[PDB]
């Protein structure tokens, strides 16, 4: 599996799922400073949608 | 003077200091700015201004006064200033 | 009645819908008075009426044919019935329906009929000129023996309009095309679309659509609909409330637009037993639905000022219905589910959104992908 | 000097029934319209070419249905854009045309009906 | 004026008693460092 893929550039994960670990936990808006909270609804932003580009459809294709 | 002009607006123009009920941000942008634009906060009420900042804070703060959240809020409705004189009804 | 029809199927997909009623070329049906006249003849003002359009005429609807091109362009499989005449302009109405993949398997052609043509006669009762119509056209002429029993049998939808209901032939082949639906398992869709005639009295028109009321599963009525055939008197009352001192609330000082949900209990007049949808429309701005379990109202927008020299609302109500019915034979959990129901309800309102961006109902129907972009354009993406 | 831009005229009910009542030597073609109404444009211009064809063999009118709602019902209008077409004869009965039909069935119903 | 953007995605730590409160131009609040500060991103 890795170290192996890795090696001979097979695909692979870049981060190996084994030597993966979670980010803990981080300030839950009680202990957050006003400017860095979450918002409370999601907002429009115009920008919510990926680019659609010939690499997606190609990189789809080659998956399937 | 600046003791005349205020009884003046407060005659003539309805003036009176009422109590401003601010949030921790406003009460911060108050006593912080009082200081200059990008400086090492010194005077302790903008320091303690930034701590309030962080509701986790407060609710410590107030568990070590030992009395709950809700009239901590409303000890914020509390008149500031001098009190009236009570009164002799007579 | 009494068997089947045909050979049992599989039945391709998407389910098949049936449109029902009369197909014309544009003809709006509902008609009111409206307060803000442009020039009697200087055409290229009238779009600005387009933009700043009568309440009853944000999205309007049409002919069923409408609906059935809407909802092939949509991604659907539609088919019409009903008669048209053997002239020309019958088939001009067959090749349009035709062209854009809507079944006509289920229309009869009357070679002896002028189509789109009425024969009336003028009367001055009373000193004010009247007409009586003494031949029907054969869009009003459709027997229960020209009926297509392979289509009631696969459609999944039943649509029809109240227009049906101000013709007697079409009227009583509209119930025996009900009661065929209603055997093979079909759902009966009652797009109301209430033509001139019906709005003079509450209570005229409330008898005269009971019992395709009482025989239809899944309604849909503009507010204007709505409130005439509950009362127009209170609600306008209730529009016009202004508190004399303060308002109850932060929200009542901003003199927003009204977007009033009514109560179930108001609507209670108005529900019966196998009715399993309402759906209330304010344009494309507001979405009220009312199921037997729960109730609530989708909020969507419009924009006809962005392209103020092409827009046209005409066949925005049909995009609507449309989308509906797109989503309804695709997605059961609708009826069922209230999140489901307003994320399915969003794309309808994407659909009636892009129709106003185009001259013409037939010309300007939306595709299924430019609705899903447009659906996703427009909401944050935890609302699709 | 100038020459006016639109050859369709305008009338009310009561003007309308005057002239049904009157002789009448040309077909009548009487026109149902709402300013606020998106088909009813392109049904002007194409009355407006038809009155431009037919320069004193028919004669082309309007009803705005936003001042003569209630005649408009009277005549059976269902809806916009709506057309009725009155024969010279008063023994003979008059078409009522649904939707935006073409140019050609008018010249038809003109010329085969009235 | 040069920005430090954070390199990974992870968790900040660092002791916020070795900086000093302030207030940005922007009106936040931050930490003024005087020191050579030390933050760790668990990544």
């Amino acid at each position: 599996g890795f170290e192996l893929d890795k090696k001979l550039g097979r695909p692979h994960p870049f981060i190996d799922p084994t030597k993966k670990k979670q980010i803990e936990t981080t300030l839950t808006s009680d202990e957050s400073w006003w400017n860095w909270r979450k918002p409370e609804k999601e907002q429009w932003s115009r920008w919510q949608r990926r680019r659609p580009d010939v690499e997606t459809v190609f990189l789809k294709a080659m998956a399937e | 003077t600046e003791d005349e002009a205020r009884r003046r607006n407060w005659i003539e123009r309805g003036w009176a200091p009422w109590e401003e009920i601010l949030t921790p941000e406003a009460d911060f942008a108050r006593k912080s700015l009082n200081e200059g634009e990008e400086v090492p906060l010194q005077s302790p009420e903008a320091i303690e201004a930034f701590k309030m900042l962080r509701p986790s804070y407060r609710k410590k703060k107030i568990k070590e006064m030992g009395i709950t959240e809700d009239e901590w809020y409303a000890k914020q409705f509390e008149i500031r200033g001098d009190k009236p004189p009570p009164l002799d009804t007579s | 009645v009494d068997y089947d029809d045909g050979i049992d199927f599989p039945y391709d997909d998407p389910p098949l819908v049936c449109c029902f009623g009369a197909v014309q070329k544009e003809f709006v049906p509902v008609v009111r008075v409206h307060d803000n006249p442009m020039h009697p003849d200087i055409y290229s003002q009238w779009k600005m009426l387009q933009w700043d359009p009568p309440e009853f005429g944000r999205a309007p609807g049409g002919p069923p044919s409408n609906v059935a091109i809407s909802h092939v362009r949509l991604g659907g499989r539609a088919a019409f019935m009903g008669k048209v005449g053997g002239d020309d302009y019958g088939e001009e109405l067959v090749l349009m329906m035709n062209k854009e993949r809507v079944q006509t398997r289920g229309v009869k052609f009357d070679e002896g009929a002028s189509t789109a043509c009425t024969r009336v006669k003028i009367k001055f009762e009373d000193g004010k000129m009247k007409a009586e119509t003494v031949k029907e056209p054969p869009e009003d002429s459709l027997l229960a023996s020209e009926l297509n029993l392979a289509v009631l049998k696969e459609a999944r939808i039943f649509h029809f309009n109240s227009e049906v209901l101000t013709s007697p032939t079409m009227e009583s082949t509209l119930f025996k095309a009900i009661q065929w639906s209603k055997k093979f398992g079909g759902l009966i869709f009652f797009d109301l679309n209430l033509p001139l005639p019906l709005w003079r009295s509450r209570n005229e028109t409330r008898k005269l659509i009971k019992k395709s009321w009482d025989e239809a599963n899944i309604i849909e009525v503009s507010q204007q609909e709505l409130e005439f055939l509950l009362d127009e008197e209170y609600y306008e009352r209730r529009r016009n409330y202004t508190p004399q001192y303060f308002a109850e609330d932060f929200e009542q000082t901003k003199n927003r637009r009204d977007y009033y949900h009514y109560t179930p209990e108001e609507i209670k007049p108005l529900w019966h037993d196998d009715l399993k949808l309402l759906v209330v429309t304010d344009g494309t701005l507001r979405l009220h639905y009312y199921t037997p379990k729960f109730d609530g109202v989708v909020v969507g927008t419009e924009d006809v000022l962005i392209t103020p020299f092409t827009c046209d609302r005409t066949g925005s109500g049909d995009a609507v219905v449309a989308g509906i019915m797109r989503k309804l034979t695709t997605c059961p959990e609708m009826f069922e589910d209230q999140d489901v129901l307003e994320r399915q309800l969003r794309f309808a309102v994407a659909a009636g959104i892009i129709s106003q961006w185009t001259i013409g109902a037939v010309r300007g129907f939306p595709t299924e992908s430019a609705t899903q972009n447009l659906k996703e354009q427009v909401y944050v993406p935890s609302m699709w | 000097f100038v020459r006016e831009d639109y050859l369709v005229r305008k009338l009310s009910a009561q003007e309308l029934q005057d002239l049904v009542k009157g002789e009448r030597k040309v077909p009548l073609i009487v026109d149902f319209y709402a300013t606020w109404c998106g088909p009813c444009i392109l049904m002007a211009q194409e009355l407006e070419m038809l009155a431009v064809e037919y320069e004193s063999n028919a004669m082309i009118v309007k009803v705005d249905t936003d001042d003569e709602y209630e005649f408009a019902r009277d005549m059976q209008v269902r809806g916009l854009p709506t057309l009725f077409f009155i024969s010279p004869d008063p023994s003979k009965d008059a078409i009522r045309t649904e939707g935006l039909i073409p140019l050609q069935m008018m010249r038809d119903i003109i010329d085969n009906d009235m | 004026a040069e920005h430090v953007r954070a390199p990974y995605n992870g968790k900040i730590k660092f002791n916020e008693d070795l900086v000093h409160p302030t207030r940005t131009r922007h009106g936040h609040p931050a930490f003024l460092c005087y020191i050579d500060l030390s933050v760790i991103i668990e990544s």
